């Protein structure tokens, strides 16, 4: 019980690592969405400077 | 025949003494056997629980 269930607790430990890493995975994906938006914004500002009167 | 009736009864007493002493010897033997068998049972129990543990893992 101590030890076969100690392995069961390691699996619980395993669940802790899986849930904690899953949380980081989705947070990283959300941060990529922000980064991609900023990169798109830069391209849109590139489109603006391609103008003449608006850029002046 | 008085002496003989007495001797015959003494022989019966002797046998009685033997019968209970032998019973006590058997008791001691049975107790040691009980301990060895117990351990053998423990080993079987152990094998079964080992199997359950591995199954569970």
């Amino acid at each position: 019980e101590k030890k076969e269930k100690q392995i069961e607790q390691q699996k619980k430990i395993q669940m802790s690592n899986l849930m904690n890493q899953a949380r980081l995975k989705v947070l990283r994906a959300r941060d990529d969405l922000i980064t991609d938006l900023l990169n798109e914004a830069k391209q849109r500002l590139s489109k603006v400077v391609k103008d003449t009167t608006r850029y002046q | 025949s008085q002496s003989q009736g007495i001797q015959q009864l003494l022989q019966a007493e002797k046998r009685a003494a033997e019968k209970v002493a032998d019973a006590r010897k058997r008791k001691a033997r049975r107790l040691k056997q009980a301990k060895e068998e117990a351990q053998m049972e423990v080993e079987q129990y152990r094998r079964e629980r080992e199997q359950e543990f591995q199954s569970k893992q």
